[PDB]
DNA sequence: AATAGATTAGAGCCGTCA
RNA sequence: UGACGGCUCUAAUCUAUUA
C-alpha cells in the first residue's frame, strides 16, 4: 500500500485538486487521481474499487459545495469506510475543507464527526498540516522530488499541444516588380523649361536633375506643357539602360549609383500615385503618406460605415517589390469623412478587435486583385510607349515547423 | 518561394536546477533561486490608500484564479509561490494629509505643481529614512487619481522649478536616486479597481478575469524590488558581453543635446547572471545626430570593458553592441581604437519600422513565434511575436511585425546573433509575461535614460536597476 | 567572525551566576524576529587598501581616508541597488581602532 | 526657401473575456 | 504610474538637386 487517495468533484474542484496532487507528488507522495490519467473509458468501476480496497493508505477528500452528495463521492466513501473497518486504522480519511459556502453545519452525516484540515484562509498552512498530519501517522514516502512532477506534466498538458513538423505556406503584403523599362532617359531642355515649372504636374513621372530632365518617358512626350520641345536635338539625350543601374554596375561622375536608384524610387511611388488617380479610388491623406478607399471591402458599425484601404510603397530592397498596408477609415454615410481624428482612432481600435488573421489577408487579396489590370498583373504608366507591370498576387514563404490547432 | 527556419525556444532557470520555458510555471513548480526571509513594507499615503494596500495584501494570501487556466497560469498565494513573508502586519505609515494635496494641485503651471507635490512625498520618505529605527525594504507610494490626470507633460486644466522634467514619476525617481531608495509607485485605481467606476456604474479598468495576472505582476515586481532574484537563463555563453545604446533628447533647454544611456549583461563566472545599467550620461551637441564624438565612445567603450575585466577577470572574447541606429565610420573607429586586439566587436541594429507580414492560408491563428526569414548573410527578419502552442495564444491581437536585424559592422553569424536576441526577451523583470516583443538590453537602458533625463542635479548614478523601474 | 557570531547566539546561552546575570535564551526565543546569515550581503574591502591607507602618519589624514574609503562603498550599495538592507555593521581590524585617536 | 528618399525620436489613445 | 501589444498624430537631421 503507496497510494494516496484524491476524491473530487472532476469538472469543478480541478484547479485546487490538480495543485495538490502535484504539489504532493513533488513531495515524493505517490497519488492516484482521476486527473493524473488519460484515455479512460471502462476504467471507471471496478478499478476504483480494487485501488480503495488493496493499494490505498490514506484517503484524502476534497470537500466542498460541489462534492457534498455527488453520488461518485459518496460511493467511493461507503467503500472507504468498509476498508477503515476492515483495517485497524480509526485515522483513514481525511477531509479537506476548502468552499466558504460550505457551512461547517451543513456536511454530510459520514464525515460529521470527523477533524479536517482548513484551506479556506490559505492553501499553505493546510498543506503544512497535511505534511505535518503524514509525518505523524508516518504515511509510506520516497525522496522528495519534483523533476519527477515536471516530466508528468509534460506527458500530459505538453504532448497533446508542441510544435509540429508540417510543411505550410504563407501569403504576405509584398508584390514583386515584373517590368523595368530599358533605358531611362534624360532630356537635355537647357534653359528651354521655365524655371519655375513645378513639373509634379506633367502627363508622366518626371524629376529634375542638374539641367537636365529625369523620366523614363520619350524625347518628345508631355508637348503640352512645354510648348518648345519639337526643336530638340535627341543625340544630347543621356541614355542609361534600366538593368546596369538596378544591379549596382553603373557609376560616373554624373550621377552616382544611389542617386539613380533613389530617382527610379521616386519615379515609381509618382506613377502609382498618377494611376490610383486613373483608377478612379477615393483618396485620404495620412500624417505623411496617402491611402486608398472605396465609397467585403466596405461595411457597417452602428452609425458609421467602415472602410477597408491600402497603401503602397515601392522599395529595392530586398528586392524590387511595392510593400502594401491595411487601414480602416469611417464615414457618415459611405461618402463623406468623419473630420475628427480621434474619432477614428477609436473607431479603428474598437472594429480591428474581432479581425483575425484570415479577415485582414482576405480583405487585401480582394482589395488588391480588384486593381489587377487584364488578368494576372498591374502596370503603371511610365510614358507613352513605357510601362512598368506589377503582380497581383503576393510573395510566398514556406515553413517546416507548425501547430495543430487543437481548438 | 522563399524559405523560413525555426527557432527554438531558449528556457530559463529555476530553483534546484530545474529548467522551464514558463516563468509562472516554473515559480510555481520550483520557486526562486535566493532565500529571502520576509518583505518589510513602508506605505506613505493617504488613509484610505493605507486602507486599500492593507486589503490587497490580504488579499494575495489566498490563491487567485483567471478565466481561463491553460491562457493564463493561475496564482497560487504569495507565501506558495515566493517562500518569503509579504503580510500586512510589517507596515509602517506615514501620512500625507489630503488638505496639502489639495492644495498644490492647484498653481496652473504644470512645472510647479509637479515639483510641489514631488516634494511633498520625497520630504517624508527621506525623512523616515534618515531619522528613524524601522528598516523598510520597499517604498510603497499610493496616488490619488487627481494627480495622476492632471500631472502629464502635455495636460490642460479645464522659471526656478522649470529645470525639470513635467511628469511626476520620472521627476519623483531621479530626485531620490542619490539616497538610493528602492520605491513602487501605485495609483488608488490600480489596487482597488472595482470601486472606481464610470457613468454606467461599471468598472472603468476591468480585471475581473486577469486577476491572477495582476497578482503575478505586482508580487513578482515586489520580490524583485526587495533583493530577490526570480530567476536567470539557462544557456548564456562565456566570454561574451551584450551592450545596449539608446539615445533620448534632454528637451527644456536651450540645447538639445541628446544623451546617451547604456545596458550590461554578461556571466557572472559563478554561474549567475550580471545584469546591470553601465550609464554616464554621455552627450552630443548637434541637435538631430544620434552618434557619439569619438571622446564619448572612446569612454564608453573604455568603462564597460573595465568594468567586465573587474568582474570577471579578463577582458571579454566578443561584445555585441544592439542598438536602434546604424554606426558611422567616426564612431566605430573610435570604437576600436580601446578594443583589446584579441576581442571581436560587432554592432547590431534592430530595427522595428519595417512593413512584412506573413498570412496564414486557413485558420484564424497567427504565424508561429520563433520563424525567421534570412534576407542575406548580414540580415534578417525575426518573430518575437505571435503564436506560442505552449499557452495555446499568441503573444498579440492582430497580425504580429517582426524586427529586422541587421549586422552593421563587425563579423559575425546572423543565426546566432537571432538565437541571442531570441533568448534576450525573457528577462524583463518588471513584468511576469510570457515572453518579451524586444531584447531587454535596448528597453532597461531605454528606462534609465528617461529617468535621468528629468533632472541636471544627478552625479554618479547608481547602476542597480532597482532604484528606477 | 560575523557569520560565526550570528550563528551562536541563535542557541541559549548561560552565565556563571544565573541570578546576577540572566541567562540568553536565544534570539528568537527572546526578539520574535529571525536573524541569521541568510540575509546578509557582503561587500569585500581588500586588505591592501587599508594597509596602505594607514601608514601616513599624519592622523588627520589617514582618518579621512579610512573614513572615504567605507562610507563611498556603503552609499554606493544603498543608492544603486535593489537590495534592502536595514543595519550595516562595520567589522574593523583592532590595529584601525588603536590608531585613530588624538 | 523649395522637391524627393531615408532615418530617428516624442506623445497619446485603445484592447486584454468570449 | 501593475504589464504587454497594436495603432495614429507631430518634430528633427542627413543626402542630391533647384532657386
Ligand atoms: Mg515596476
Amino acid at each position: 500500500r503507496n497510494k494516496i487517495f484524491i476524491s473530487h468533484a472532476t469538472p469543478d474542484d480541478n484547479d485546487f485538486t490538480r495543485w495538490l496532487a502535484l504539489k504532493l507528488i513533488g513531495l515524493g507522495y505517490e497519488v492516484w487521481c482521476d486527473i493524473l490519467f488519460l484515455d479512460k473509458g471502462v476504467d471507471f468501476w471496478s478499478n476504483i474499487e480494487k485501488v480503495i480496497r488493496e493499494d490505498t493508505c490514506k484517503f484524502l477528500l476534497v470537500s466542498s459545495s460541489y462534492s457534498n452528495q455527488r453520488e461518485g463521492v459518496l460511493k467511493e466513501l461507503a467503500v472507504a469506510a468498509k476498508v477503515k473497518k476492515q483495517l485497524k486504522d480509526d485515522k483513514f480519511i481525511i477531509p479537506l475543507a476548502i468552499d466558504e459556502q460550505l457551512s461547517y453545519d451543513d456536511i454530510n452525516i459520514d464525515i460529521v464527526r470527523l477533524n479536517a484540515i482548513d484551506f479556506k484562509m490559505s492553501w499553505a498552512r493546510g498543506l503544512k498540516d497535511i505534511l505535518e498530519a503524514f509525518e505523524k501517522q508516518k504515511v509510506p514516502k520516497e525522496v522528495a522530488d519534483a523533476s519527477k512532477s515536471n516530466l508528468l506534466y509534460q506527458q500530459i498538458f505538453l504532448h497533446d499541444k508542441s510544435v509540429i513538423e508540417k510543411e505550410e505556406i504563407y501569403d504576405s503584403n509584398w508584390l514583386s516588380i515584373l517590368s523595368f523599362p530599358e533605358e531611362l532617359r534624360f532630356h537635355e531642355y537647357n534653359w528651354m523649361l521655365p524655371k519655375r515649372f513645378d513639373v509634379r504636374e506633367l502627363t508622366f513621372p518626371a524629376v529634375r536633375y542638374k539641367n537636365y530632365l529625369c523620366t523614363f518617358a520619350w524625347a518628345y512626350d508631355f508637348t503640352y506643357h512645354l510648348p518648345k520641345t519639337e526643336t530638340y536635338h535627341k543625340s544630347k539625350t543621356i541614355r542609361i539602360p534600366t538593368e546596369e543601374i538596378l544591379s549596382g554596375s553603373y557609376d560616373s561622375n554624373f550621377i552616382r549609383n544611389a542617386e539613380c536608384k533613389r530617382l527610379i524610387v521616386q519615379l515609381l511611388n509618382k506613377a502609382f500615385e498618377l494611376r490610383m488617380k486613373d483608377k478612379e479610388v477615393q483618396e485620404y491623406e495620412m500624417s505623411n503618406k496617402t491611402a486608398y478607399w472605396l465609397e467585403m471591402l466596405v461595411g457597417k458599425q452602428k452609425d458609421k460605415n467602415w472602410h477597408f484601404a491600402i497603401s503602397g510603397a515601392s522599395k529595392l530592397y530586398p528586392f524590387p517589390v511595392l510593400m502594401i498596408s491595411s487601414h480602416i477609415f469611417f464615414t457618415a454615410d459611405g461618402k463623406k469623412l468623419i473630420d475628427s481624428s480621434s474619432v477614428q482612432h477609436s473607431s479603428r481600435r474598437r472594429q480591428g478587435k474581432n479581425w483575425w488573421n484570415n479577415t485582414w489577408r482576405t480583405k487585401l487579396l480582394a482589395f488588391i486583385k480588384y486593381l489587377s489590370d487584364d488578368d494576372t498583373s498591374f502596370y503603371l504608366e511610365m510614358g507613352s510607349e513605357e510601362k512598368v507591370f506589377v503582380s497581383n498576387e503576393p510573395v510566398k514563404f514556406k515553413g517546416n515547423v507548425s501547430y495543430n490547432i487543437p481548438e | 518561394m522563399k524559405e523560413l527556419i525555426y527557432i527554438e525556444e531558449p528556457k530559463i532557470l529555476f530553483a534546484h536546477g530545474q529548467k522551464c520555458t514558463d516563468a509562472r510555471d516554473g515559480l510555481a513548480l520550483f520557486g526562486p533561486l535566493n532565500n529571502l526571509y520576509g518583505i518589510k513594507s513602508g506605505v506613505i499615503g493617504t488613509k484610505q490608500g493605507l486602507k486599500i494596500f492593507r486589503d490587497y495584501l490580504d488579499h494575495i494570501q489566498k490563491p487567485i484564479y483567471n478565466s481561463n487556466s491553460i491562457t493564463r497560469p493561475m496564482f497560487p498565494g504569495f507565501e506558495a509561490v515566493f517562500d518569503c513573508k509579504w503580510e500586512s502586519t510589517g507596515i509602517t505609515f506615514k501620512e500625507v494629509t489630503n488638505e496639502d494635496i489639495g492644495k498644490f494641485l492647484y498653481n496652473s503651471s504644470t512645472h510647479k505643481r509637479t515639483y510641489d507635490l514631488v516634494s511633498l512625498f520625497i520630504d517624508k520618505i527621506i525623512s523616515a529614512n534618515k531619522n528613524e529605527d524601522e528598516n523598510v525594504d520597499v517604498w510603497f507610494v499610493i496616488v490619488p487619481d487627481e494627480i495622476y490626470k492632471y500631472c502629464r507633460p502635455n495636460s490642460v486644466l479645464p522659471a526656478e522649478t522649470y529645470n525639470y522634467d513635467a511628469q511626476f514619476h520620472d521627476q519623483f525617481k531621479a530626485r531620490l536616486l542619490k539616497h538610493t531608495i528602492p520605491t513602487q509607485i501605485f495609483r488608488e485605481s490600480t489596487l482597488a479597481w472595482r470601486d472606481f467606476k464610470n457613468a454606467f456604474g461599471l468598472p472603468i479598468r476591468d480585471f475581473s478575469k486577469i486577476e491572477g495576472h495582476l497578482a503575478w505582476t505586482i508580487s513578482t515586481a515586489a520580490f524583485y524590488k526587495a533583493g530577490g532574484k526570480p530567476w536567470k537563463l539557462s544557456d548564456v555563453r562565456n566570454g561574451v558581453c551584450y551592450l545596449g545604446l539608446v539615445y533620448k533628447k534632454v528637451e527644456k533647454s536651450k540645447n538639445p543635446r541628446n544623451a546617451c544611456c547604456a545596458a550590461q549583461m554578461f556571466l557572472d563566472n559563478g554561474d549567475g547572471t550580471v545584469f546591470k545599467g553601465e550609464v554616464g550620461p554621455w552627450y552630443n551637441p548637434k541637435n538631430g545626430q544620434y552618434h557619439l564624438e569619438p571622446k564619448e565612445a572612446k569612454a564608453l567603450l573604455s568603462q564597460s570593458l573595465q568594468s567586465y575585466k573587474e568582474q570577471i577577470g579578463e577582458y571579454p572574447k566578443e561584445v555585441f553592441i544592439h542598438a536602434k541606429t546604424r554606426f558611422n565610420h567616426q564612431e566605430w573607429d573610435a570604437f576600436l581604437e580601446v578594443t583589446p586586439k584579441e576581442t571581436n566587436l560587432v554592432g547590431v541594429t534592430i530595427s522595428k519600422t519595417k512593413p512584412l507580414k506573413l498570412y496564414k492560408t486557413e485558420g484564424d491563428y497567427t504565424i508561429l513565434r520563433g520563424n525567421a526569414y534570412v534576407v542575406n548573410e548580414r540580415s534578417a527578419f525575426l518573430w518575437t511575436v505571435g503564436y506560442v502552442p505552449k499557452i495555446q495564444t499568441a503573444l498579440s491581437m492582430e497580425v504580429p511585425n517582426p524586427l529586422f536585424i541587421e549586422i552593421n559592422k563587425g563579423e559575425a553569424d546572423i543565426k546566432q546573433v537571432l538565437k541571442d536576441i531570441l533568448s534576450l526577451t525573457k528577462l524583463n523583470y518588471n513584468a511576469c509575461i510570457f515572453a518579451d516583443g524586444e531584447p531587454v538590453t535596448l528597453r532597461f537602458a531605454d528606462k534609465i535614460g528617461e529617468i535621468l533625463t528629468a533632472s541636471t542635479d544627478i552625479k554618479t548614478p547608481p547602476l542597480a536597476f532597482k532604484y528606477y523601474i
